RNA sequence: UCUCUCUUUGCCGGCUUAGAUCAA
């Protein structure tokens, strides 16, 4: 019922495992693509208050 | 000087613990420390510069030109090796270690021994030189088959030991390892 | 009426006549029998407290002493502290009033140095003596002499171990009797192996599992070596649970060991309804002052660890030794308390043959510096003019004595040097601590050092968990890590401690032991009295962030304590001494040159020092040249 | 240490791995058993 | 008493596995879509 | 002829020594 503490953290860490894919380094790509929407929103801000 | 973040090390042992890093960089500088540059940059300079003193000796203007000393001319690296390299006097310690005074010391407590006088505290410091157990049970007899007890530049670190690496040049365990008889029959 | 069903009530009248008619009386009997407590209400009901006399019963541990005393409060029916009190070593419960008092060995020692003939106590009966600590020894031996001078005087020995005859000898036939109780214990067989084991944990085990599924429901203690040995048990419990039958009891595992936080300890106790057997794995703990009912079955490997110091080295080490006859005998009655009970040790009667009958004392397993500090304090020039019960080592003494002479504390002749030795000699603690807190006077630093002092003689400061609260606790000790070593982080974790309200919420989040915080404000209250008695002011801090004079007094206290990195990452000490650091220090790799450290302890290929501070070379060179 | 009794969640996570990995991998499956060699996964596997 | 060694009800199946663990995606993002009040932001 | 729903519904990164290794 309760399979002590040790295989519950292996299981999370199997559950995160699985369902990863992307890749390993395609997190770079959308990361700056979502840095980059970030700020050119605040430029069109900056320059919309303005 | 903050020491750099401490949390990186957290457990994970040697042979698990990334790599050294000098400014958090994964990197190596010096020739003897396995950097592929050393100095500034592979250069005797520094980043500013060095300019010798302005001389002038008159027989009472060479007196403000004083002497040399240790420390003015060192690096980081060379303080701290010198403050390691300090090892020196001792005397005493080496002197009541390992009796002398303390034969008079036993003058003071009226020894009197003739005979010397011992304590099971000295069995049990015999037990330091007995064993420490091997998880064995009380009655067990053990076994006399299972019981087990040049220089110059080195190969590299990484490189290993192997048959490869022992002392062609042998004269070692003279007669140790050898009988001074053996039973014919 | 739990006074009335113990088994020495019967024997009230004959103690008495015992107590009255001998100067010395030697009480053997079992624990837990009343002698602890029922003795000291027997003889007040007697009178021997009447008219400003006190009953003064010494029990050389601290928890117990205390547990006691409320025990003997409640069962008078008085206040407590009242009628009965309490006096441990560092603290004081104790009141005018107070008829009966339990005290530590160590204060009596102390009064004994005040007052040498005890005129306001009568009688003092010496309870828990079959322990053999060093200062219980050591106070046998000043009480003897006591004895001697005073004919009314009168003392009491309660013992767990055979060993009347030997005190008869010490004592004289003529002054003490040899008296015995008879209590009643169901008879427990024992059952040896045919042949010698190659495993006993493994024959430990075996035979675990064989109660199990064949014997009748009762709980299994163990004795094991030591505390390595718990894990592969809780391991091997579990693999047998996962592949236990139907026909066989659900056996639970408990461990039991000194190192454990005291919730642990208490784990045991819980009892566990439903077909629950319990199995007690216990290294050595679960031989004195424990009292788990329901105990049947008890399988004994004949191992037990301990602790010997090397006086050449200033070292020790845990090291594992046969046990002995008195200690398998105990062990084998152990079971057996509430019904018929069977042991298991695991070995051949052949083997029991040869084991050595008592383990020797702690006079003789301990360090005797704090022993020849009191007895020179007494004014005893010559050692041997002592009554020892058992002759300590000579060279030990010697050892013990160039250290001293090393020290400063003794002069070339011998006798104590300035005000300097005399005041070591009245300090509780050792004097290598001591020096430092009587030569701070002369620097004004007092408050620091006397933290420190506080500090290490309290203990670890620091809690550290098993789980993941580790780098919590990392993440927690992240705000206060000192560049200059492990002991001004601690004098900074200190300073902020009582900066802090003593919040008992901080002490959970920063993981910090409020219990010896506490005891370390007890021991630099008690410090500040006894530097009062000389005079000495203790407002002296200093109002410089420079630590340098406080690391002077400390290389004056530490002058053995010194080693210097080498190369292959280990240190040389001054004497030439192979050491390694721990991995609790903070400096574990950051490659001081130069360091200082307190407390020594080997294992079987490397010596580890703890209490880790870095020092500059330039205060040695300048220190030892003078 | 390594190996052990292969309890179940230890067989379903490989079961998991094996389908979303392949039966040439062990290595990287076994990474997720940590209790468990890629000589040890691919015996059961191949085995149970 | 966390010694529960009784077998589960139910038991940890493969397909459990990755529903649980496909469950851990959410919809696609969205951004705030931007606003073009002029001819500019239009060009 | 509208509206909604269901169902039917054919359907729209490569190579090499598996590139090479892996104990808290």
């Amino acid at each position: 019922i309760d399979m002590d503490e040790d295989e519950k953290e292996m299981l999370s860490e199997a559950r995160a495992r699985l369902a990863n894919t992307q890749g390993k380094k395609a997190k770079r790509k959308d990361r700056e693509k979502q840095l980059e929407l970030t700020r050119r929103l605040s430029h069109l801000q900056k320059r919309r208050e303005l | 000087f903050d020491l750099e973040p401490s949390r990186i090390n957290q457990g994970v042992p040697v042979w698990k613990q990334e790599a050294r890093d000098e400014r958090n960089r994964k990197r190596f500088h010096g020739a003897f420390t396995g950097g592929f540059s050393a100095g500034y940059f592979n250069t005797v300079g520094s980043k500013e510069g060095w300019q010798p003193k302005s001389w002038k000796s008159s027989r009472n203007e060479n007196k403000s030109v004083h002497g040399m000393t240790i420390d003015d001319i060192m690096d980081e690296e060379d303080r701290a090796d010198q403050e390691l390299s300090k090892v020196y006097t001792s005397k005493i310690n080496t002197i009541d270690t390992s009796d002398s005074i303390g034969e008079k010391m036993l003058k003071n407590l009226g020894w009197n021994g003739h005979d010397f006088v011992i304590s099971p505290f000295q069995g049990y410091y015999d037990d330091t030189k007995l064993t420490n157990q091997a998880y064995h049970g009380i009655g067990y007899q053990a076994d006399d088959v299972f019981q087990l007890e040049r220089g110059g530049f080195g190969s590299g670190v990484l490189n290993d030991d192997g048959i490869e690496d022992q002392d062609i040049y042998d004269l070692g365990a003279p007669k140790m390892r050898y009988d001074k008889s053996i039973n014919i029959t | 009426i739990q006074k009335k069903l113990l088994p020495i009530t019967k024997y009230r009248n004959q103690l008495l006549y015992a107590v009255e008619q001998n100067q010395i009386t030697i009480v053997l009997g079992h624990t837990g029998c009343g002698k602890t407590t029922q003795i000291p209400q027997f003889l007040y009901e007697a009178g021997w407290a009447s008219q400003n006399g006190i009953i003064g019963c010494t029990q050389p541990r601290r928890l117990v002493a205390k547990s006691v005393s409320e025990r003997v409060s409640l069962e008078l029916n008085s206040p407590p502290g009242s009628l009965c009190g309490y006096s441990i070593q560092f603290d004081h419960n104790v009141s005018e009033k107070t008829k009966i008092k339990y005290m530590t060995d160590g204060i009596l020692l102390n009064e004994i140095f005040f007052d040498p003939l005890l005129e306001r106590y009568s009688i003092v009966i010496l309870d828990e003596v079959h322990e053999r600590t060093l200062s219980t020894d050591l106070l046998l031996g000043v009480l003897k002499r006591i004895l001697e001078k005073r004919n009314d005087f009168r003392l009491v020995l309660s013992s767990a171990s055979v060993d009347a005859n030997k005190l008869s000898q010490f004592f004289g036939q003529d002054k003490v009797c040899t008296m015995s109780i008879e209590g009643k214990l169901f008879p427990v067989e024992t059952l040896f192996l045919q042949k010698p084991t190659e495993n006993y944990v493994d024959s430990a085990i075996e035979t675990v599992i064989n109660i199990n599924s064949t014997y009748p429901p009762g709980d299994i203690l163990v004795f094991l070596s030591g505390r390595k040995e718990i894990e592969y048990c809780i391991k091997k419990i579990e693999d047998s649970l996962i592949h236990a039958s139907e026909d066989c009891q659900t056996l639970v595992p408990l461990p039991l060991h000194a190192g454990l936080t005291v919730d642990e300890q208490m784990r045991v106790f819980n009892i566990y309804d439903g077909d629950f057997r319990k199995v007690i794995f216990s290294t050595n703990i679960a031989e004195t002052s424990i009292t788990i009912d329901g105990i049947v079955y008890v399988v004994d490997s004949g191992f037990n660890k301990q602790r010997i110091y090397n006086p050449y080295t200033r070292t020790s080490k845990l090291i594992n030794v046969p046990i002995s006859k008195s200690s398998a005998i105990q062990r084998s009655g152990r079971a057996g308390r509430t019904m018929r009970g069977k042991v298991f040790r695991l070995y051949t009667e052949k083997a029991y043959s040869l084991m050595k009958e008592e383990f020797e004392a702690d006079i003789l397993n301990c360090d005797m510096s704090p022993l020849v500090l009191f007895l020179k304090g007494l004014g005893l020039k010559n050692i041997l003019q002592f009554p020892f019960f058992v002759r300590p080592p000579t060279v030990h003494l010697m050892a013990a004595l160039e250290d001293l002479y090393l020290l400063g504390v003794l002069d070339e002749s011998g006798n104590l040097t300035d005000p300097l030795g005399i005041q070591i000699s009245n300090s509780f603690l050792d004097a290598n601590i001591s020096k430092a807190l009587l030569t701070s006077n002369q620097f004004g630093c007092t408050h620091e050092i006397l933290s420190i002092a506080s500090i290490l003689t309290a203990g670890e400061v620091f809690y550290n968990p098993t789980s993941s609260s580790k780098n919590d606790a990392f993440v927690a000790h992240s705000s206060f890590f000192a560049n200059e070593g492990d002991i001004i982080t601690a004098l900074n974790v200190f300073e902020s401690f009582v900066g802090n309200k003593k919040d008992l919420q901080w002490c959970r989040k920063n993981y910090l032991n409020y219990q010896t915080l506490r005891q370390a404000l007890d021991i630099r209250t008690h410090l500040v009295r006894f530097l009062n008695k000389f005079s000495i002011p203790t407002a002296q801090r200093l109002p410089s962030s420079d630590c340098s004079k406080i690391l002077k007094c400390l290389l004056d206290g530490f002058v053995r304590n010194v080693a210097h990195l080498q190369n292959d990452g280990s240190y040389k000490t001054i004497g030439g001494k192979q050491v390694w650091l721990d991995s609790s220090s903070v400096l574990h790799e950051k490659k001081t040159p130069w360091i200082m450290y307190s407390s020594a302890v080997e294992s079987e290929t490397q010596i580890f020092v703890k209490n880790i501070s870095k020092i500059e070379s330039f205060w040695l060179d300048k220190y030892y040249k003078r | 240490l390594k190996g052990g009794a292969w309890k179940n969640t230890e067989d379903e996570i490989l079961k998991a791995a094996v389908s979303k990995y392949g039966k040439n991998q062990w290595a990287r499956i076994s990474s997720l058993l940590v209790r468990k060699t890629p000589k040890q996964c691919k015996a059961r596997w191949y085995e149970w | 008493r966390v010694k529960n060694k009784n077998p589960a009800p139910i038991q940890i199946s493969a397909e459990q596995l990755l529903r649980e663990a496909v469950e851990r995606q959410d919809v696609a993002f969205v951004p705030p879509k931007i606003n073009i009040t002029d001819l500019e932001e239009l060009q």
